[PDB]
RNA sequence: GGGCAGUUUGACUGGGGCGGUCGCCUCCUAAAAGGUAACGGAGGCGCCCAAAGGUCCCCUCAGGCGGGACGGAAAUCCGCCGGAGAGCGCAAGGGUAGAAGGGGGCCUGACUGCGAGGCCUGCAAGCCGAGCAGGGGCGAAAGCCGGGCCUAGUGAACCGGUGGU
RNA sequence: GUAAGAGGAGGUAUAGGGAGCGACGCUUGCCCGGUGCCGGAAGGUCAAGGGGAGGGGUGCAAGCCCCGAACCGAAGCCCCGG
RNA sequence: GGCGUGCCUAUUGAAGCAUGAGCCGGCGACUCACGGUCGUGGGCGAGCUUAAGCCGUUGAGGCGGAGGCGUAGGGAAACCGAG
RNA sequence: AGCCAUGGGGGAAUCUGGGCGGACCACCGCCUAAGGCUAAGUACUCCGGGUGACCGAUAGCGCACCAGUACCGUGAGGGAAA
RNA sequence: AACCUGGGGAACUGAAACAUCUCAGUACCCAGAGGAGAGGAAAGAGAAAUCGACUCCCUGAGUAGCGGCGAGCGAAAGGGGA
């Protein structure tokens, strides 16, 4: 704060959507999970297992991707990176999310 | 109790993943009238700061 | 009275000196007009700013009638 | 006088400065929009 | 609508007040880099220009002496002398005819998307800029053009207006 | 005093409120432009509201919702005068 | 006989003819809560940790993963993602 | 700028009814206003009890002692020492 | 004594001035209630073709938002408990 002068608050807000009366809109929340940790344990990975112990934390959605060597197994996920779908396609199935 | 995030600062400044603070270039909304294409472009990109970076950190802390 | 006035210092003159290594683009010397001319691998801007175009060392070359030139001898 | 040039058959502006009484009523100078490249720009 | 209420009524300042000033540019002070105060000396700006701009080619001043119909100290034409003492829109300085100065032709780079690396700097801000891409002007071309020889001609943020995405 | 009510006054313009001069003697000049106040059914300006030309949103449409010109609109101010 | 300008505060400067104290004795002033930031000792480690609360105790501990920090960033956002 | 409440004006309908889901429309969906009652979980501590890395007569309640007393104020009120 | 609901309701102070804001619906005044009070069986919440009165504790969260977008102010749904 203080100085007596116009504080360094001279900067400005480009951030749009900074606010709205009714508040927040209810939209999905995709969790970025790297397949490197996904490769750690092996069996049949699903949102159930990740939230049960991993890096999901009750997040609304799941989405594997990133660096790492994809182990062989079915990977049920809400979304896939174009590069992510490659590693698993090299040795595994591609179980998409729900729909209803 | 419980530091209150300075909303006036958050709405205008985002912190980098590392530890740096970034904000838009100043002077680009009003003074304008017919400045060199360089200026208006130079003002388009955001930037890093120096000491007061630490200052503005001590606000969006809970954030 | 009515006199206390003066535009702040522009801090011009010779910035870079001979025998100095330099990157590419370094404003070698700022000037008021043409107190110094460009030269080998040395460009200038509107305000008559002298700046390197290459990487090397600064060098000065007086030539009386022509004037005082400044250039950077490339090397690596 | 503050001037602003528009684009033909499109919707784009540009910084300018015309003259009031001084010999200068219209502005038919060419310019470069974002869509495609180079098209005449009127005052308007 | 002072009947009543709540408040504001600046700073510098050889004590206050009165007076003057408050931002930006030029020079001096400033002690041969930079910078450097004083109610220290001395002046300007809050603009202007589609041509007073980009480019290609052409062209060279002021003043002095002599000659010349009106003019005549000085309009215009001729000759010789004449390195910058002119001009460079407007203050001053540095610069400049080996052009940045005067003229004609074509013409709109008074572009969008960027920006290596720097000067200056507490912050913010200011200032320079090669080279790259798209595309376009002048030129045979090498090449120049990201506004005026240059350093003043300006205002963070907020709040709102108009057109699009 | 929020009100009820009270004073004024159980008075009635030879009375009561406000203001300025301050026994009484001789007097109290000129100036309405500015200010206040008093008079002024025209005109100008004006709010809510009325009015709805015309325009928008959405829906299959019937409709629902919204924006909105001319024009009728008071005191006040302007204007005229004392 | 030699040498020698009280204490405190405030100051560019005090023995000061600047402030405070008559003398003694006692009360008298950087704390806590929560949140944050750096350091530090220690446990565990892509994991770490629980809050109300329930059980027990009568100066005992235990259970309780709701939740929070971390493992991915970037953009105003749609979105995309080692970019 | 919806929703809950409502001072002013206008002012319906009874399940083909009516509100709401953040101005409005449409679709999809939640709910039944304009009558009242309802324990427990919760707050507090004049009063009693238990306990304390709480005090130990300038501390601790103002008051360990016949203290809201003496004494001071017109009065609210102030308020010891021991 | 304090706690509780309803009807009224400040200013200092903060914003390094101040007037919107803040202090705060706090202090105080008033009426009422009882060991409690209040609230309470949806014309609810809000996006799950989900939950299912009310009250209180965690959490949600310093999030959503509010704001001379200043100082500052500050929910709800949902999940876990009584
Ligand atoms: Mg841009
Ligand atoms: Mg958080
Ligand atoms: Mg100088
Ligand atoms: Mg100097
Ligand atoms: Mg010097
Ligand atoms: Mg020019
Ligand atoms: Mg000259
Ligand atoms: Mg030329
Ligand atoms: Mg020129
Ligand atoms: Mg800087
Ligand atoms: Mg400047
Ligand atoms: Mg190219
Ligand atoms: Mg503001
Ligand atoms: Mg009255
Ligand atoms: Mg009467
Ligand atoms: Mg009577
Ligand atoms: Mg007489
Ligand atoms: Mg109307
Ligand atoms: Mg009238
Ligand atoms: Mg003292
Ligand atoms: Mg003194
Ligand atoms: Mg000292
Ligand atoms: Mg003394
Ligand atoms: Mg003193
Ligand atoms: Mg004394
Ligand atoms: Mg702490
Ligand atoms: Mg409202
Ligand atoms: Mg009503
Ligand atoms: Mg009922
Ligand atoms: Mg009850
Ligand atoms: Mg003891
Ligand atoms: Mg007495
Ligand atoms: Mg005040
Ligand atoms: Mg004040
Ligand atoms: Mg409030
Ligand atoms: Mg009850
Ligand atoms: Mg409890
Ligand atoms: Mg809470
Ligand atoms: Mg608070």
């Amino acid at each position: 704060f203080e100085g007596g002068r116009s504080t360094t608050l001279m900067r400005l807000p480009k951030r749009g959507m900074q606010g709205q009366v009714p508040g927040e809109i209810k939209r999905p929340r995709y969790q970025g999970v790297n397949l490197k940790d996904l490769a750690r344990f092996e069996g049949e990975v699903t949102p159930e297992l990740l939230v049960r112990a991993g890096l999901l934390k009750k997040g609304y959605r799941l989405k594997i991707l990133g660096e790492g060597e994809a182990k062989p197994l079915k990977v049920v996920a809400h979304a896939f990176s174009k590069s992510a779908l490659e590693k698993l396609k090299a040795a595994g199935g591609e179980p998409v999310l729900l729909e209803a | 109790p419980k530091m209150k995030t300075h909303k006036g600062a958050k709405k205008r400044v985002k912190i980098t993943a590392s530890g740096k603070v970034v904000a838009m270039k100043t002077g680009k909304r009003h003074l304008n009238w017919q400045k060199s294409g360089k200026e208006i472009r130079q003002k388009g990109r955001k930037f890093v700061l120096a000491k007061p970076e630490a200052e503005r950190i001590k606000l969006l802390l809970p954030y | 009275t009515k006199n206390g006035r003066d535009s702040q210092a522009k801090r011009l003159g010779v910035k870079r000196y001979e025998g100095q290594v330099v990157r590419a683009g370094n404003i070698l010397v700022r000037q008021r007009g043409t107190r110094f001319k460009p030269g080998k691998n040395v460009g200038m801007g509107r305000d008559f700013t002298l700046f390197a175009l290459v990487d090397g060392v600064v060098e000065f070359q007086d030539r009386g009638r022509l004037g005082r030139y400044v250039h950077v001898r490339p090397l690596a | 006088l503050l001037l602003e040039c528009t684009e033909c058959k499109r919707r784009n502006y540009a910084t300018e400065k015309n003259k009031r009484n001084t010999p200068n009523k219209l502005e038919l100078r060419k310019y470069c929009p974002w869509c495609r490249k180079h098209t005449v720009h009127r005052e308007v």
